[PDB]
């Protein structure tokens, strides 16, 4: 922590200036900066391919008078840079118009005293070392099988950050972070059909990550798994998202019960507050202050503190995800959303992945989709897909180049069951999904 | 040009020429292929209008350099967001240990040469008052909202950026670039009875903002896309479930070349072909698309919004033809994968700032027209879909899977467009869908100025076109 | 990284 305590001290800095700044001329202000600092580096077949040092720094300020705001940023953070961004977010607020749900967040809401969440866990990883990691883990994947016959490489992550965010209520509070990462990616082929997967690692402390070998073994196994698929014919068909794909689904609700979303009638959901939207059996619990949380945070981005919150609670939809303006629009207060959501998790309702392919039966297990295709106005749902085939409860074949369709609000409110194989390197965490049908586009 | 910008960016910051020749030195102490120093300065703003008012603006600045060193297939990479000889030192001494070894320090003369002007270097931040933009804003608001009673929303944003580069590097190459780009967005909702849609409309270029007060086909250009907005949002609100499955699809002019993006463009991307891991590798001389297609590739167009007056890499864009009567030519390149592949720049090493590493990476792709009328090709299908306006796509270009979305579809049925459907994905294999191209259009256009391309994490300013064309078979991702 |  000495370099970061350092960057730390002239941030806090950054932010009192910029703050001291505005204050003659505004009536209100918030002050956003960050510094992150690493080492990004790739393999090529073992060898090293790319070192990256990474070195970013940024201030943001939002400025407002007579309800009109203004922002501003910069990367350099110079005190004579500093009053140049202050006087450019002032003179935005001079041509905007005035707009009362517009300010920084309620005084009452605001981590003053905010939480230490334990979130920075510093490695002295050299690029050497760094090097090495990665091809650990390219190699262990190259080894594995004859069938892999080409690669994207490994790689590994490693950053530090410091946070501090400031407003005109008083508010000065900062934090440190870390975040590493180990991956590796391949390429089989078979009978002419090339295909390739990947595995990873991540975490807060460098001695929560898998050894480069269990990335390497993982991102073998899914790759040859994909290895010459089938081209489903059209069909109706249950459905499993596998976990990975599982916590994307459950993401979609996000937007779709957004503040300003809902404020604008933008949402399928707009008349679905307190009504049973999921199983009765299912519960999405938030916990922000999860310590280590890869989604933790100590508060959001407009300063408000976060709250451990049930947001379905047995299926019923509790609250919608506001942030200051938002709940101004709705004539509530923020939920300390600003930002996105901190932890979602979703327990398993007993079964196991192989147990939730016996149950189905026949069907589709999607490991993977692409494209957009969510309407967050109606719901509907139309993605691209690949996985997997079931039969006799047992996988019977790759399958891509298929499309999987419906609209979130049945596909949400009819889910089977949840798996106990739960998905824990993501922000949402939750096991595979049985949906009953949906509607697979192919041959 | 290059005297205006080493100005603003060499002398300003108090560097001159011989800083450029001692920090490729340090560079050049290690046996390395290539370095290059990347300066850079930009400026953005934006305005938003929403709920009738002026309600947002911002103003955004950075600045920085990066210093990468290169051998064979190895990029060391340091950078800072800040330009200053110390700050030039350290960025180099960090990106050279990429190789220990020492080299013999034989970098060539620096030197630059003329390339064509793609646009102008007039500033578009400060050539329009602020009150004239934000009356294009409220002309906006107040046509879209005139358009149709059910229109209730309305956003409509501004954006511009000015931005100045500086290569320099140890081939000699010495290169600047001024490069203006603005973009009017346009985002209406309209309810009924309860119901209610979204439709969107917008663009630009590379020029400032009085070209959305330009005539588009008799009207006010911003009027025109203000109208758009609300009747793609009728459409959709309008919209039953689209059909399942493999049937024609007939695509649109302009933007629908999000086809050609997906389906071939990235899989033509010399990094993916020289490591061996597109479908495409390998493959130059072969058919891979239908003998009506010819595929380009072109940096070359003035003003557009994917045009590259230089690289990122101080070349020059050029027109390069990727795909010749369905017959794979070749790939877009950087440096480093020209090397490596025995092939030549190209002018599609592209970055998206200092702060990352230019790889290859497209401007405007697009199909060349052929001999059949939009009206031929749709009397042609019997049952399928007719799409004139998409959403966004993906591509895995090892595997040749691609989609893409559409924002605006119909059925065709008999030779006509009928019933306007809901959106759908569209899934095909690249190669596959591209030989199944039966009827190419005389209407060829590019979009109107909105194409975001995303690669390894890096978001570039990119363009498309096409004329109508018919996909025989393709798969369509719909409920009924 | 996914290819857009
Ligand atoms: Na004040
Ligand atoms: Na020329
Ligand atoms: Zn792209």
């Amino acid at each position: 922590i000495s370099q970061v305590e350092a960057q730390r001290k002239i941030l806090e800095e950054a932010v009192s200036t910029a703050l001291e700044l505005a204050s003659g001329k505004s009536d209100g202000a918030e002050v956003a900066v960050s510094k992150t600092t690493g080492i990004s580096v790739s393999t090529r077949y073992g060898e090293v391919e790319n070192v990256e040092f990474n070195s970013d720094g940024a201030l943001g300020i939002t400025v407002y008078h007579q309800n009109r705001k203004g922002s501003a940023s910069s990367t350099d953070l110079s005190p004579q840079a500093i009053a140049r961004t202050v006087q450019a977010a002032l003179d935005i607020a001079r041509y905007t118009s005035p707009d009362p749900c517009a300010g920084v967040a309620d005084k009452e809401l605001l981590a003053f005293d905010a939480p230490d969440l334990d979130l920075f866990h510093p490695a002295e990883v050299s690029p050497d070392e760094a090097i090495e990691l990665a091809a650990r883990a390219e190699q262990a994947a190259l080894q594995a099988d004859k069938r892999i016959t080409n690669t994207e490489g490994g790689s590994f992550n490693s950053h530090y950050g410091v946070k501090v965010f400031g407003n005109s209520h008083g508010m000065l509070q900062g934090y440190c972070s870390t975040r590493h990462s180990l991956s590796s990616c391949v390429i089989a082929e078979e009978n002419g059909d090339m295909e390739r997967d990947y595995a990873y690692t991540i975490g807060r402390a460098m001695s929560d990550l898998q050894t480069p070998e269990w990335v390497g073994a993982d991102c073998a196994r899914r790759t040859l798994s994909r290895l010459s698929p089938r081209k489903l014919s059209t069909m109706k068909a249950p459905v499993i998202f596998a976990n990975e794909v599982a916590t994307g689904l459950f993401g979609h609700l996000v937007g779709a019960i957004a503040g300003g979303s809902v404020y604008r009638k933008s949402t399928f959901l707009l008349d679905s507050l307190g009504k049973q939207i999921l199983p009765d059996w299912l519960t999405i619990e938030e916990h922000p202050h999860l310590l280590k949380g890869l989604a933790s945070t100590p508060f959001d981005s407009e300063g408000v503190r976060t709250e451990r919150r049930d947001i379905i609670k047995d299926g019923i939809l509790t609250q919608w995800l506001l942030t200051s303006y938002s709940a101004r629009k709705l004539g509530l207060k923020s939920t300390g959303h600003a930002g996105g959501i901190h932890n979602w998790r979703i327990a398993g309702q007993g079964l196991s992945f192989e147990q939730m392919l016996k149950e189905m039966g026949t069907g589709l297990v999607v490991t993977e989709l692409m494209g957009q295709g969510v309407s967050a106005i109606t719901g509907d749902y139309s993605r691209g897909a690949a996985g997997f085939w079931v039969e006799n409860g047992e996988i019977q074949y790759p399958v891509s180049e298929i499309t999987i369709a419906g609209n979130l609000k049945d596909m949400w409110r009819n889910i089977v069951t949840v798996g106990n194989d739960i998905e824990t390197r993501s922000n949402i965490q939750c096991g595979s999904v049985l949906l009953p049908e949906m509607k697979i586009a192919g041959q | 040009s290059l005297n205006l910008v080493s100005e603003q960016l060499l002398a300003a910051n108090g560097l001159k020429h011989q800083d450029l020749f001692a920090i490729l030195g340090q560079l050049a102490e290690r046996r390395l292929d290539y370095g290059d120093l990347y300066f850079q300065s930009s400026y953005h703003e934006s305005w938003v209008l929403e709920d009738r008012i002026i309600k947002d603006g911002s103003y955004n600045i950075d600045q920085g350099v990066g210093v990468r060193a290169i051998s064979g297939e190895k990029t060391g990479f340091a950078y800072a967001d800040q330009i200053s000889l110390l700050a030039l030192e350290q960025s180099a001494q960090a990106a050279r240990t990429i190789v220990r070894d020492s080299g013999d320090g034989k970098v060539q003369t620096l030197g630059a040469v003329e390339h064509s002007p793609l646009y102008t270097s007039v500033d578009p931040l400060q050539s329009m008052s602020r009150e004239e933009k934000l009356d294009i804003l409220r002309r906006v608001d107040k046509v879209a909202r005139e358009a149709d009673k059910r229109v209730q929303e309305v956003t409509a944003s501004l954006s511009g950026v000015y931005e100045l580069i500086l290569v320099a590097a140890t081939d000699g190459t010495l290169a600047a670039d001024v490069r203006p780009l603005v973009r009017l967005s346009v985002s209406v909702l309209v309810e009924e009875d309860g119901k209610r849609e979204r439709g969107a409309s917008g663009g630009g270029g590379r020029f400032g903002y009085e070209f959305f007060l330009a005539d588009l086909d008799g009207e006010v250009r911003a009027d025109a896309w203000a109208k758009e907005a609300v009747r793609m949002a009728l459409v959709n609100l309008s919209a039953v479930a689209a059909p399942a499955g493999t049937m024609p699809v007939v695509l649109g002019a302009g933007w629908p070349g999000v086809l050609l993006h997906e389906a071939v463009g990235h899989g033509l991307e010399g990094d993916f072909n020289r490591r061996g891991t597109s479908v495409f590798s390998g493959q130059v001389g072969e058919l891979v698309a239908s003998e009506l297609c010819t595929v380009v590739d072109d940096g070359t167009m003035v003003d557009r919004r994917g045009s590259v007056a230089i690289d990122d890499e101080g070349t020059p864009g050029q027109y390069n033809v990727l795909i010749e009567n369905g017959i794979l030519k070749g790939y877009m390149q950087d440096k480093l994968n020209a090397r490596l592949m025995g092939m030549t720049p190209t002018g599609n090493g592209r970055r998206e700032s200092y702060a990352h590493l230019p790889m290859p990476r497209m401007t405007n792709t697009y199909m060349l027209p052929g001999k059949s009328t939009p009206q031929e090709i749709i009397e042609s299908v019997e049952y399928g879909i007719y799409a004139p306006n998409f959403g966004g796509g993906q591509v895995d270009i090892t595997s040749d899977k691609f989609v893409f979305s559409t924002s605006e579809a119909y059925l065709i049925e008999n030779g006509k467009v009928t019933k306007p459907v809901k959106g759908a994905t569209l899934i095909g294999s690249g190669i596959e869908t591209m030989q199944q191209i039966s009827m190419v259009g005389n209407d060829l256009k590019l979009d109107n100025g909105v194409g975001v391309c995303g690669k390894e994490g890096q978001s570039l300013p990119v363009g498309v076109g096409q004329p109508t064309l018919k996909v025989d078979n393709l798969t369509v991702g719909g409920t009924a | 990284d996914r290819v857009y």
